[PDB]
């Protein structure tokens, strides 16, 4: 080689001071756990590259990883790998690497192809919907000659060095290398690695209005496996790569392309528009302002900048948002801990207005629009046979439901098919299955949200309240909450609508997203007896007055009475149940239910 | 080791791993596909008439208590 | 043959552990006799085909 190899050993040279800063780094990342490994009685090999350290002094060097990402990176492994070793040799895995940067200009959306760069540097993003399955693959394998106790070596390549096509080695194994010996192999010093292929669709909002969304598929490593949950705004940056023999290797090759796009990539990142890090001053400034006693009430009215009222229910949002515990049963069933509101009211009294805007606040919490096929918390067993003898029992919607929150509409206007879902659903926390296939108990917390309409109009009040819906009592009595939205008509309550939607055609939110992500993180008082003490009392009087009137309770509904309020003291981030969060929870119910 | 396994047994297995080849349409697709098992060494099972268990049959006919006591002993935990 | 065949010598062979089961003979009298030895007695007469070498013993 010179002229290909000169311009390597130039670079050798080079961008040993473009790891200054990191060559402390990667060292110190191995030290403990060669210490840890030896004092038992753990991480991989990221080496992450900055941009401004290959842009601010090496031009020559810098566009060709940006023109061809080919002759390049096997360079910079094989000389970053002697670095490992010549600073640490005495203690008795390649290091690949990383490249995290900006980019300049790649934020290629898979919705357009490139012509310009094939086989370079992208920078994608998305939402991937797939997830298939997982898979060893060899790479090199020892034998071993059990007569002369001599050994061998062996390596297999690929598609998956990434850049160079090389002579394939269309074998499984090998036997009786040139002697008479038995060959034996070694599989403790035969190296694997995985597999994993993941379809990427389209963040399909910024893509127009002309097309569905289309998806490229992407090759990854052992590195960021099981990381990629489905419905992830994740973004990957990789190679851009052909396989595939088009055109020759069957004869005639008519109208058949052999030119399969892939990504052979590293280093995802979620994103968000669980890894929220704060400093000391705005984790300080949260306790500074949870000292104040009324900031339970600013909370509600700095939630929904567009309606007037309804703090009853403006409370029960992020009452429920933020979630109460289910403390779970030593060698017993665990009780519902999930909580689970509705709604019903005459229309356009903005019943769907506040439930699109809890997606946007979500917290990794993906609902659907209620369109009730089944597959609503199932599967249906589509297994689409998974390259010829895998058969998978594919999450259709209770993976992304799992400490999250969902909302559906439309409940009258359903088939029967899935009330039957629903069903099994709330009072149990698990769906098990077994269509053509498995028996499995896979686990789910989930809250819905509801939505539906009155039928026969404005007939609430010369009729009886209940029935009004007539769907069965088996969910009315699996939910707790049935807000009941009035539209009544009053000169100064319509006028003060009539300019508040007038001045907004032209405290803070992602403070309050930081606020319940903390609380969720802060521990759960439960115990205090004089709470409890005044609660019983708070029902026993309305145990005499549900019966003789409205609506008959029951005793799940004390679960709630102590759910609420459990809740509630999470607002407060203290330990101790206090009194003044059981009358809260005394009134809330006094107007849910008069 | 066999013949003692069940459908349900809330078991461990202890045991040496192996992949295997998969020798069929190994050019078109089967490139390096591994699709490995374990193979097992040992399990260790848990949580499972007038033959030394007759001491308690004596303690519901010495305290007697048919009615009641028995009536109290199963699903206790209502009102 | 050429092209990578032979490997690095490797300092673990199996001819160090090929001997250290040969002193897996009658040594181990810690724990009537060698016990080990005692149930290759149990299965040369045909009543039972499992034997146990556990970590213990080791
Ligand atoms: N009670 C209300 N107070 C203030 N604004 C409202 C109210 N109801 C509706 N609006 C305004 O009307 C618009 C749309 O209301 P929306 O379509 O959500 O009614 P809805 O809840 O969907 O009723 P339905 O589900 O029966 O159609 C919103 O932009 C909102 O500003």
């Amino acid at each position: 080689p010179d002229a290909v190899f000169g311009d390597r050993v130039r670079r050798f040279q080079e961008f040993l001071d473009t790891f200054t800063s990191y060559r402390d780094s990667v060292r110190s990342i191995q030290v403990y756990n060669s210490n840890n490994a030896a004092n038992y009685n753990i991480l991989p090999h990221r080496i992450i590259i900055s941009l401004d350290d290959l842009r601010e002094f090496d031009r020559s060097f810098w566009s060709g990883i940006l023109v061809e990402p080919a002759y390049f990176i096997p360079p910079a492994e094989k000389a970053l790998t002697d670095l490992a070793d010549s600073m640490d040799d005495v203690p008795h895995h390649p290091w690949k690497l990383s490249f995290k940067g900006s980019f300049g200009a790649h934020a290629l959306s898979p919705r357009t192809l490139t012509a310009q760069h094939l086989n370079k540097l992208v920078s994608v993003e998305g939402i991937v919907t797939k997830t298939s399955l997982v898979r060893p693959k060899l790479i090199r394998s020892v034998h071993y000659a059990a007569k002369t106790g001599r050994f061998h070596y062996r390596d297999y390549t690929d598609a998956t060095t990434t850049l160079t096509t090389r002579i394939p080695t269309p074998a499984i194994y090998p036997t009786e290398d040139t002697e008479g010996n038995k060959l034996t192999t070694e599989y403790g010093y035969s190296t694997f690695i995985d597999h994993q292929r993941i379809t990427v669709q389209e963040m399909p909002e910024m893509a127009p209005a002309g097309q569905l969304p289309r998806s490229i598929d992407v090759i990854l490593d052992d590195d960021l496996v099981d990381k990629t949950k489905p419905g992830d705004r994740v973004n990957v940056v990789g190679v851009f790569k052909s396989l595939g023999a088009g055109g020759m290797n069957q004869s005639n090759s008519n109208t058949l392309i052999g030119f399969k796009t892939l990504i052979l990539g590293n280093t995802v990142y979620p994103l968000h528009a669980a890894r929220q890090m704060l400093t000391d001053f705005d984790i300080r400034n949260i306790n500074k302002l949870s000292k104040k006693k009324d900031i339970f009430d600013i909370l509600s009215q700095s939630l929904a900048p567009s309606i007037y009222g309804h703090d009853h229910i403006k409370k029960a949002i992020l009452l429920m948002l933020m979630g109460g515990v289910e403390k779970n049963l030593e060698n017993g069933s665990h009780l519902r801990g999930d909580i689970n509101i509705l709604m019903v009211g005459d229309p356009s009294t903005a019943k769907s207005q506040l439930l699109r805007f809890v997606l946007n606040t979500a917290s990794l919490a993906i609902a659907t629009t209620g369109r009730g096929s089944s597959g609503v918390g199932l599967t249906a067993a589509v297994t689409t046979d998974r390259e010829t003898g895998e058969r998978r029992l594919e999450a259709g919607a209770m993976v992304l439901a799992d400490r999250g929150v969902v909302c559906i509409d439309e409940f009258d206007k359903m088939t029967d098919v899935d009330r039957v879902a629903i069903h099994e659903v709330m009072e149990q926390q698990t769906v098990t299955i077994a269509k053509a296939g498995i028996h499995t108990t896979l686990n789910a917390r989930c809250s819905v949200i509801a939505a539906a309409n009155p039928v026969f109009g404005q007939y609430d009040v010369n009729r009886d309240p209940h029935q009004n819906i007539a769907l069965p009592d088996s969910l009315l009595s699996r939910f707790d909450l049935l807000f009941v939205v009035t539209d009544d008509i009053n000169e100064i309550r319509d006028r003060s609508i009539s300019e508040h939607v007038l001045r907004t055609h032209r405290v803070t939110i992602p403070f309050l997203r930081k606020y319940v992500q903390y609380a969720k993180e802060r521990v759960i008082p439960q115990l205090t007896q004089e709470a409890i003490n005044v609660i019983v009392k708070n029902y026993t009087d309305l145990r005499n007055d549900d019966n003789t009137k409205k609506s008959p309770i029951t005793a799940r509904t004390l679960e709630t009475l102590i759910r609420l309020a459990t809740a509630h003291a999470k607002v407060r981030l203290s330990k101790t149940v206090n009194k003044v969060d059981a009358k809260v929870a005394a009134n809330l119910l006094r107007f849910a239910l008069l | 080791l066999v013949r003692s396994l069940s459908p349900g047994d809330i078991v461990d297995v202890t045991g040496i791993f192996l992949p295997a080849p998969y020798t069929g349409f190994k050019a078109l697709k089967a490139g390096l596909l591994t699709e490995t098992y374990l193979e097992a060494q040992f399990v260790r099972q848990h949580k499972k008439l007038t033959s030394d268990v007759e001491e308690r049959v004596m303690e519901l006919i010495t305290s007697g208590d048919v009615y009641n006591r028995l009536a109290k002993s199963i699903a206790p935990e209502i009102y | 043959m050429s092209a990578a065949l032979p490997s690095i010598q490797l300092p673990v062979d199996y001819n160090n552990l090929f001997n250290e089961i040969t002193d897996f003979l009658v040594t181990f009298k810690q724990d009537k006799g060698p016990k080990y030895m005692a149930m290759l007695q149990k299965v040369a007469n045909r009543e039972l085909n499992s034997v146990i070498i556990d970590l213990d013993d080791i």
